[PDB]
C-alpha cells in the first residue's frame, strides 16, 4: 500500500504477536518513514484502543520500528520519544487490570452464587487492588 | 511461528 492513515488503521488492526507480523508492519513504515509524524500519531491512538491482550504487541512494533530505523535516520526514535511515556504508562495499567479478570470473574462467581457472603467477597476484591 | 522476540533486530 501507498501510505495513509487509513491503510495503517487497517494493518495495525491486524498486528498479532508472531515474529512475522510485528517484521511486516515494521518494514512498511520504515520504508514510509517521510510520514513518521503520522505513523507515530495513529499508533498511539490505535493502542488506547486495542483490546488490553494485543496492546503490548504495539510496544513491540515500536521497539521494531525504532531499533530497525537507526541506520536510516533520528525520525523514528524521536517522534517516538514524545509519545512513549504515556504508551508505557497506558500498558502497564492495562495490562494488571487485564491479567486480574479471571480473578475478579471468580470473586462475582462466588457472590452470585454465595459462596461466601458479600463482606467476606469485598475483602478478597480489596486485596487485589 | 515463532512469537516476536524484541531483541531479534541486530542494532546493537
Amino acid at each position: 500500500s501507498s501510505f495513509s492513515e487509513s491503510a495503517l488503521e487497517k494493518k495495525l488492526s491486524e498486528l498479532s504477536n508472531s515474529q512475522h507480523s510485528v517484521q511486516t508492519l515494521s518494514l512498511w513504515l520504515i520504508h514510509h518513514r517521510k510520514h513518521a509524524g503520522p505513523i507515530v500519531s495513529v499508533w498511539h491512538r490505535e493502542l488506547r484502543k486495542a483490546k488490553s491482550n494485543r496492546k503490548l504487541t504495539f510496544l513491540y512494533l515500536a521497539n521494531d520500528v525504532i531499533q530497525n530505523s537507526k541506520r536510516k535516520g533520528p525520525e523514528f526514535t524521536r517522534e517516538f520519544e514524545s509519545v512513549l511515556v504515556d504508551a508505557f504508562s497506558h500498558v502497564a495499567r492495562e495490562a494488571d487490570e487485564g491479567c486480574k479478570k479471571p480473578l475478579e470473574r471468580l470473586l462475582n462467581i462466588w457472590q452470585e452464587r454465595s459462596v461466601y457472603g458479600g463482606e467476606f467477597i469485598q475483602q478478597l476484591k480489596l486485596s487485589m487492588e | 511461528s515463532p512469537s516476536y522476540s524484541p531483541t531479534s533486530p541486530s542494532y546493537s
